């Protein structure tokens, strides 16, 4: 739907990108979300991503691929990824991808910040 | 008893969320579980997916064709491919493998469809076409 | 942007079909009178190839394709059915050959004023075609 | 088999309220078709009442059990009434030409009303 078969929301805390994802995450979206996402990181200098996934309808290995991308972004400028709120089926992913051996994850947009020492 | 249908759609990315979404709606008949049909939608995807990035490169003027024959219970999904196929079909069964890491592909796609089907056989033949068969 | 859908002619399926059909042509971001006329022809067309072309055996398929392109929303349903001996005839508002089962002969009607073109093509016992636009 | 129409049916002495909320279509209307007759078989009805104000679609399989209905009715000397109908389904009343024999009101107090029972 040009972002409403998604929904993407960006905010920079410091230096901090969170991600608030509302909809499905597939292939069609994914790549929307890469295009936005890089996109931030070139105009910022961004150390940390929170993904907050609270609202995230659905997930497929689109949904993987670009955050394994963001994390090796996010990886060389020694930074951390946390995503939160996540669902059963999304976690499901995370556990087959094996995903979870290089992102963490926290019950909320509050512990992912309490976890990258913001909060 | 029976009831069949089939879909063919251009290959292009604004159907996929279409097509998972036609395939939950008939597949629905069976009265699953929230999530019977997300694995099922995801394995759509999946290999839905896989044509379209890995037969036809992105390119719209190829063809999608996704056939579901429900019978006693039993759910027969099947995708087509008339694109670039599986050289060595064998070798992508392989964990984690990919073509595309340029487009940030994790070659996940085959072990998700192992582990949310009770079965998967995938036909191909090069130059010729890709043929998925999922049962559940 | 193209879309095809095949399915046995069971009454059960006919929702989905037109709910179908409906979900691809909003790409088109059309009104809900628009979306409405078309469930509503792609019922009507659906309906007359199970009841008519394949005398409400499953077995049958009826297969719908939507070709989109340039705004215009070509839609064609078809059947490999009975086939129509006289369509100049079925095309007479109020006709029916089922009337046992109570039909009302309002098809074609509605599928005229609802679309901007419609071409019923058919040769019997081969099945059917029809064709709308809009 | 019944959740893409529900079917609400109440007799009010010689009436038969018919309240419909869903699609009706083909294989809906043959639904319909049945309890309604089955009515009229076990109960003297002499009018019907179809409120359609739930009513979310209607194709010509519905303007056809409709039209069932009324030739049932029609043979008693009876009247019947559709009530709370949406444009669009107005629209194909209009079409079929229904209205040259079927009374459309506001809704089911008028409709009533019509039938002489308020
Ligand atoms: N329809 C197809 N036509 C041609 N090659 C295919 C097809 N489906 C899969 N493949 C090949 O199988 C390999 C693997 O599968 P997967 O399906 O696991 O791959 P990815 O697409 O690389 O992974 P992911 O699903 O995580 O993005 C692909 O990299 C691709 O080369
Ligand atoms: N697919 C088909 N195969 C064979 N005959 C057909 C087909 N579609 C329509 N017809 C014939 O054309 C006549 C026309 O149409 P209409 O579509 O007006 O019919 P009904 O189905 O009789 O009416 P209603 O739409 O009120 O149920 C039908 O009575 C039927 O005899
Ligand atoms: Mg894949
Ligand atoms: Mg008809």
């Amino acid at each position: 739907g040009s972002h409403m078969s998604l929904a993407i929301d960006l905010e920079v805390k410091q230096d901090v990108l969170i991600v608030r994802l509302s909809g499905e995450l597939d292939h069609h979206t994914a790549e929307e979300l890469r295009e936005q996402v890089t996109d931030v990181l070139e105009n910022r200098a961004i150390r940390h991503i929170v993904l907050n996934l609270g609202q995230l309808t659905f997930m497929d290995a689109s949904g993987l691929g670009v955050i394994l991308g963001r994390y090796k972004q996010i990886k060389n400028v020694g930074g951390q990824m946390v995503v939160c709120a996540v669902s059963p089926a999304v976690k499901r992913l995370f556990d087959m991808s094996g995903l979870f051996k290089i992102i963490r994850v926290e019950a909320d947009e509050q512990f992912a910040l309490q976890a990258l020492g913001v909060a | 008893m029976r009831n069949e249908m089939h879909l063919q759609f251009s290959a292009r990315s604004e159907n996929e969320s279409f097509a998972r979404v036609t395939v939950a709606a008939f597949v629905a008949q069976l009265d699953p579980t929230m999530d019977e049909l997300t694995e099922i939608k995801t394995v759509v995807s999946e290999a839905v997916t896989n044509a379209i990035i890995h037969g036809y490169n992105n390119d719209p003027n190829g063809i999608v064709s996704i056939s579901v024959i429900i019978e006693d219970g039993v759910v027969h999904l099947t995708v087509r491919d008339e694109g670039v196929g599986i050289p060595d079909i064998e070798e992508a069964r392989q964990p984690l493998f990919t073509t595309k890491p340029e487009l940030e592909r994790s070659g996940m796609g085959f072990t998700i469809m192992e582990n949310f089907m009770d079965e998967v056989i995938v036909e191909s033949e090069v130059n010729k076409g890709t043929t998925v068969y999922l049962k559940k």
